[PDB]
Formats: structure tokens, C-alpha cells, sequence
């Protein structure tokens, strides 16, 4: 089985910090091309950033700057170092594989809860 | 320079053509002039004292690639192409030329000539080329040599096929490498008509002094290239 | 077969232009490679096996009485593998072309109505190709000069028709080569020749270039006319630093005699006892 | 920037009549770089077709996408309860990673 699974969200205060952790089974994210995608509430989905599997990580700019992404080869865990937070960060964030050959994405997550609110 | 940009077909991205280009002198006035190039980009280089410069060395890197995959061939810039099939370094000195070759590189019933590196173990060091078919090993079982899950082959073709859209169209891309480390590479440098009578500023095959040209009646051996005098001034250059 | 190689008198060859400079009845002294001259060789040509692999030093002077082309080529290089980038020499019937890549070396390549086409066998890995002109009482006579001075490798050559007879013979430059690369060996080869086997007569000249000076004089055309070593005997050391060939009898500072530093002695006052 | 521009923005229909949703790029997009999403109030997106026509493993052949350039288009021959819920359309730009997703599109039972 191949799934993955968002860890790391919760209540935050704006201008506090975070990092999800979404752990990989059956793929190896290392050599995958791999995103974050979140979903405010009642809103479509929203890019945040993407990593290559050669390391490479671009990211939106109403993220840029702030955030940093991460990988750790040891426990196939993903990270995304969260930090400096405003209200509408608020959403749903889904780590999901990027199949490669460009501009598809199969395999998400369940998905975690991250709220930004005094 | 006409070799590379008109060659009939050019090889492709993972297996990009590095030619030596030396001893020769350069007349980029006429690439800003062709305009047919889609892309015309130099990041390194200025054309004001792109013309007039001399380098150690200069390569003609040229290939095909895609119409959305031009943009990645960009110092900084990175991606699909830029990361496994070819990697300009950040401090890229030179230029990117690119244009649209839809007629062709683009076979009625698919042109599948042209490929890339999908998908590569890890990310390029500077100065290295991955030319290796090796199947790649996904997960955990060995690749014996033959194809099927977690066994893939790392080249894949483009699907150029002349129906397909502007982004999907072979563009051919030529990159003349920058780098300087001795000086056989120049430009035009503008050979201007020589003067009689008259003591002026003058450069012959690089050499500059004052002192008037005059006609000159004697026969000197032909291997020789200018002369000198008894105080060791020069006295007399050949022009070419 | 290894022997001593026996020598002669090797009279005044290998001297050569400096460069593409004209002078005209003036004398120019250079600082640069040159061999010795009335120095220490002359090879043989005579089941009978010698290929003396020769080390490129800081100059080698390669000479050539040949005829009917049984010479043909040497191997140039550091290691002479594909490892490293190495250089050849070939003259086939048509041109006469230079290379770099990275080819199989047969250990002893040869030749052999002609209808067997065995020159090469495969190329796997190479990164510039190179084209030149072709360039073709002893009636036959070849100099080569082999020099790799700030990875520049030039060729020179003369032929003029004539105890070996004792002359001068200007080096023209044809070709130089910005190699780029360090030059320390190189070996000589030949081939074979059918009309139950016969050898050509034939023999060649190793010297060395090392540094030292000479004194350069040019006609009124500019043909390098005569040449003396700075410090072949006391007569060339005068002719050297004055000048002139034509030296009129005087007495003149040549240059002074040092002592030689024959070893260093260090004494310091020291204890020593053998201490248990 | 490439807007993609979902049609309808909701879509009545009952089961077994056939949905049919159009993704309209801002721009001409480069043969076809869209992927096609499934996503149910509470639950992720779920990938069908990638490619803009190639369905993707473990999705019913009554889905089946069609476009280039600009106009990009889904039909589903028949609905079924399982399939109404909120779709989003989703596309790829190179020189930017422009993941660009749908203003989206709810279709309810009729
Ligand atoms: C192609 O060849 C023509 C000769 O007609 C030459 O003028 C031109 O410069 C060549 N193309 C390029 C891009 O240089």
C-alpha cells in the first residue's frame, strides 16, 4: 500500500511557528518530485511549494520567504518548517506525490487541521 | 557558427552536442540581426562589449527541447531539464538561443527521435553528464537487465508531433559557452582601410604604435610576419 | 636489443627561427631551447627488434635521413592511454593529419594488390578532431623539431639537397599547435615494407634541448644564416656575449668564476652520554 | 499566470445522466498539462485523469477528459451517487511551478 500521512498541525497564535510531518509508505519521496497543497476553508486549493527529488524547492509567493521545506532520507517523513503566521494560513494541508512527466498529482493525504488564530 | 545552428538534426538534450569552437573570429552582429530565434537570451554577457571581447575558449552546446521546457535553461533556474539532462551553472556567462523548428523536427507520424532524462538518480554536479541508460532501480529489487516495475528506462521520447501545440513544438536551442582561462577567440574587431603619408594610430594583428604608412618597394621573406631596425623599432608589418 | 648508441659529430643542426619576427643584418640572441652543439648520435637500422622509447625532456631535436617513407609516425603523450588525452602523428597517402581522442593503441601496429582495409577498429569517446595541408650524398632529408613551450606544440622543416657532411640549414615554422596539454615521452615507429623480407637503409638522430643561448644572424632577407652556442667552448662564450661572429682579437670579460659550495658543517656546543 | 476557469460553477444533474464540466486556461497551455481531481466535503482530492485525456489507476473509463491550447473539457457518461461532490481542475506552468487550480465545481443531485 502507498499512502501518506499529515502530522505536526494544531492551533497556532499568529507569529508563531510550526513544521507538519507527513511520513510516506511503499514511495520513496527522494525520488519523487513532491508538493504541499492546502485548502482554506470554503476556498480551493492553493499551491504552496513543491520540492524536486534533485532538491530544488520553489515555492508561491504568498508563502515565499517564510516557510522552508525539508526531507529527511533516515524515515521518509516529509517537513515543512512553518513559521511567521497570519490569519488566513488557516487551512486544511495536504502533502501529495507528484507523479513526474509533469503536472500530475495522484497520491494525497488525509490531510491536517492548521488554524492561526489569537 | 553556421554549422551549429543550420546542422539538419541535432542531438538530443541528455546527449547534447558539445562542439570547440577556436581560432576563428566570432560575428555575433548577425544573431541579433537573423530574428528568428523565439528565444534570445544572455545573462552574463551585454552585447556592447559582447562584439568586441576576447575569450580562451568558447563551446557550441546545441540540442532540442520543447517549447515550455526553452524557459528552464536559465542560470538559477532549475527543473526537469535543468536539473538531469543539462545544468547551467548560477553564474552563467554567455547566452541561450533558442527558436521554433516545428517543420522539422515533427513527423506526421510522431517524431520520437528526440529525447530526454526523466528521471535521475540524484541532481548534477558542474561538468557532469549523465549519458547512462542504466535501468533505474525504484525500490528494493535489483534491475537484472530487464524492464517492469520499479525497472524503468531513463530516457523518454518526446511526442513531436506537428498537430501538438506551440509549447510542445521541437525548439531548437544553441548555447555558446562563455569562459575565459592566449586569446584565438575574437569578433569582427572592424578591419579599417589604412592611410598614406600620414603618422596615425594604427593596429596591426595586435600591435599599435605611431608613425606614417607609406608605400614600401621591398621583398621580404613571406614566413616572416614584421620587421625590426637596428635600435629595434618596428619598421614595416605585413597586412593581411 | 639494448646497446649504448654510439655518436659523432652532430656539427650545427636544429637551430630554428624564435618566432615570425623579420631582422636584417643584426644579431639576436634568445634565451630559449636549443641543443649543443659538436655534441654527444647517430641509430642504425640493422629477429632484429629496437624501439627505444624516448622521454621528451625539455626538447627533443628528431631528425630523419629517410627515403622511400619507412618512417611514418611516433606516439606523443603523457602516459600514452585512454585514460589521459594523447597525441599522434600519421601520414597517410592523401593528407597529413593530427588528432586528439581517446582511440586503442595496438602495442606493435604495422601494415600488411591490396584489398585488406585493417586501419582502425572502433571510436568510442571523442572530443575534437584536427586538419592540417599535407606536407608530402644524402638526396632525402627531413627535420623535426618537437618542442611543448606553454602547451604549444610547433613543427619545423627544411630540405635541402647536398664524413657527414658539416652545413646549415635554417627550421621554418609550418605549424603550431596550442595543445595545451604537458609533453614527457615519446617512441618512434616504422613500418613494413614487401617488394624472404628486406630492411631499408636508413637512420635517424636523437639530441636534446636544453636551455642556453645562441646568436642569431639574418640576411638581408631575413633566412637565419649561422648560429653558435653560447657556451660550447671559451671562443663561443666570447662570440656570444659580444655579439658577433667576426670577434677581433682582444681581450674580453666573459663572465667570473665562482667557487663551488662543496657541503654546510653546523657545530654547536652539546652533551652526550650514553644513559641507561 | 495561466487562470483556470471552471464551467459550470454548479451542475444539477440526477444519477445516470451525463455531467459534463469545461476548464478553460487563461492561456494556451502546452498540450495538455492538467490534472483532474476528485475531492468530497471532508475528504482530499482524489486524482482521475492526468494528461488532460489518460485516466489514472483505479478510475472508471465513465470519466474521460478532453482539451488543448486553452479549452479543456470532462465528461462523465454516467453519474452515480458516489461521483457528486466538489471538483476542482488543476494545471502546470514550467518557468513558474504554477500549480493553478479551478474556482471549481458543485454538482448535486437533481
Ligand atoms: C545559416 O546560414 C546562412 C548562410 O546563408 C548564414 O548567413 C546564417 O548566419 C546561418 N544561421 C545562423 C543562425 O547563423
Amino acid at each position: 500500500e502507498v499512502q501518506l500521512v499529515e502530522s505536526g498541525g494544531g492551533l497556532i497564535q499568529p507569529g508563531g511557528s510550526l513544521r507538519l510531518s507527513c511520513a510516506a509508505s511503499g514511495v520513496t519521496v527522494s525520488s519523487n518530485y513532491m508538493s504541499w497543497v492546502r485548502q482554506a476553508p470554503g476556498k480551493g486549493l492553493e499551491w504552496i511549494s513543491l520540492i524536486y527529488s534533485g532538491g530544488s524547492t520553489y515555492y508561491a509567493d504568498s508563502v515565499k520567504g517564510r516557510f522552508t521545506i525539508s526531507r529527511d532520507n533516515s524515515k521518509n517523513t516529509l517537513y515543512l518548517q512553518m513559521n511567521s503566521l497570519r490569519a488566513e494560513d488557516t487551512a486544511v494541508y495536504y502533502c501529495a506525490r507528484e507523479l513526474d512527466i509533469v503536472g500530475a498529482t495522484d497520491i494525497w493525504g488525509q490531510g491536517t487541521m492548521v488554524t492561526v488564530s489569537s | 557558427f553556421d554549422e551549429v545552428f543550420n546542422a539538419t538534426r541535432f542531438a538530443s538534450v541528455y546527449a547534447w552536442n558539445r562542439k570547440r569552437i577556436s581560432n576563428c573570429v566570432a560575428d555575433y552582429s548577425v544573431l541579433y540581426n537573423l530574428a528568428p530565434f523565439f528565444t534570445f537570451k544572455c545573462y552574463g554577457v551585454s552585447p556592447t562589449k559582447l562584439n568586441d571581447l576576447c575569450f580562451t575558449n568558447v563551446y557550441a552546446d546545441s540540442f532540442v527541447i520543447r517549447g515550455d521546457e526553452v524557459r528552464q535553461i536559465a542560470p538559477g533556474q532549475t527543473g526537469n531539464i535543468a536539473d538531469y539532462n543539462y545544468k547551467l551553472p548560477d553564474d552563467f556567462t554567455g547566452c541561450v538561443i533558442a527558436w521554433n523548428s516545428n517543420k522539422l523536427d515533427s513527423k506526421v507520424s510522431g517524431n520520437y527521435n528526440y529525447l530526454y532524462r526523466l528521471f535521475r538518480k540524484s541532481n548534477l554536479k558542474p561538468f557532469e553528464r549523465d549519458i547512462s541508460t542504466e535501468i533505474y532501480q525504484a525500490g528494493n529489487k535489483p534491475c537484472n537487465g530487464v524492464a517492469g516495475f520499479n525497472c524503468y528506462f531513463p530516457l523518454r521520447s518526446y511526442s513531436f508531433r506537428p498537430t501538438y501545440g506551440v509549447g510542445h513544438q521541437p525548439y531548437r536551442v544553441v548555447v555558446l559557452s562563455f569562459e575565459l582561462l592566449p586569446a584565438t577567440v575574437c569578433g569582427p574587431k572592424k578591419s579599417t582601410n589604412l592611410v598614406k603619408n600620414k603618422c596615425v594610430n594604427f593596429n596591426f594583428n595586435g600591435l599599435k604604435g605611431t608613425g606614417v604608412l607609406t608605400e614600401s618597394n621591398k621583398k621580404f621573406l613571406p614566413f616572416q610576419q614584421f620587421g625590426r631596425d637596428i635600435a629595434d623599432t618596428t619598421d614595416a608589418v605585413r597586412d593581411p | 636489443t639494448q646497446l649504448p648508441p654510439a655518436y659523432t659529430n652532430s656539427f650545427t643542426r636544429g637551430v630554428y627561427y624564435p618566432d615570425k619576427v623579420f631582422r636584417s643584418s643584426v644579431l639576436h640572441s634568445t634565451q630559449d631551447l636549443f641543443l649543443p652543439f659538436f655534441s654527444n648520435t647517430w641509430f642504425h637500422v640493422i629477429k632484429r627488434f629496437d624501439n627505444p622509447v624516448l622521454p621528451f625532456n625539455d626538447g627533443v631535436y628528431f631528425a630523419s635521413i629517410e627515403k622511400s617513407n619507412i618512417i611514418r609516425g611516433w606516439i606523443f603523450g603523457t602516459t600514452l592511454d585512454s585514460k589521459t588525452q594523447s597525441l599522434l602523428i600519421v601520414n597517410n597517402a592523401t593528407n597529413v593529419v593530427i588528432k586528439v581522442c581517446e582511440f586503442q593503441f595496438c602495442n606493435d601496429p604495422f601494415l600488411d594488390m591490396e584489398s585488406e582495409f585493417r586501419v582502425y577498429s572502433s571510436a568510442n569517446n571523442c572530443t575534437f578532431e584536427y586538419v592540417s595541408q599535407p606536407f608530402l650524398n644524402f638526396k632525402n632529408l627531413r627535420e623535426f623539431v618537437f618542442k611543448n613551450i606553454d602547451g604549444y606544440f610547433k613543427i619545423y622543416s627544411k630540405h635541402t639537397p647536398i664524413d657527414l657532411p658539416q652545413g646549415f640549414s635554417a627550421l621554418e615554422p609550418l605549424v603550431d599547435l596550442p595543445i595545451g596539454i604537458n609533453i614527457t615521452r615519446f617512441q618512434t615507429l616504422l613500418a613494413l615494407h614487401r617488394s624472404g623480407w628486406t630492411a631499408g637503409a636508413a637512420a635517424y638522430y636523437v639530441g636534446y634541448l636544453q636551455p642556453r643561448t645562441f646568436l642569431l644572424k639574418y640576411n638581408e632577407n631575413g633566412t637565419i644564416t649561422d648560429a653558435v652556442d653560447c657556451a660550447l667552448d671559451p671562443l663561443s662564450e666570447t662570440k656570444c656575449t659580444l655579439k658577433s661572429f667576426t670577434v677581433e682579437k682582444g681581450i674580453y670579460q666573459t663572465s667570473n668564476f665562482r667557487v663551488q659550495p662543496t657541503e654546510s658543517i653546523v657545530r654547536f656546543p652539546n652533551i652526550t652520554n650514553l644513559c641507561p | 499566470e495561466i487562470v483556470l476557469t471552471q464551467s459550470p460553477g454548479t451542475l444539477s444533474l440526477s444519477p445516470g445522466e451525463r455531467a459534463t464540466l469545461s476548464c478553460r486556461a487563461s492561456q494556451s497551455v502546452s498540450s495538455s498539462y492538467l490534472a483532474w481531481y476528485q475531492q468530497k466535503p471532508g475528504q482530499a482530492p482524489r486524482l482521475l485523469i492526468y494528461g488532460a485525456s489518460s485516466r489514472a489507476t483505479g478510475i472508471p473509463d465513465r470519466f474521460s477528459g478532453s482539451g488543448s491550447g486553452t479549452d479543456f473539457t470532462l465528461t462523465i457518461s454516467r453519474l452515480e451517487p458516489e461521483d457528486f461532490a466538489i471538483y476542482y481542475c488543476q494545471q502546470y506552468g514550467v518557468s513558474p511551478p504554477e500549480f493553478t487550480f479551478g474556482p471549481g465545481t458543485k454538482v448535486e443531485i437533481k
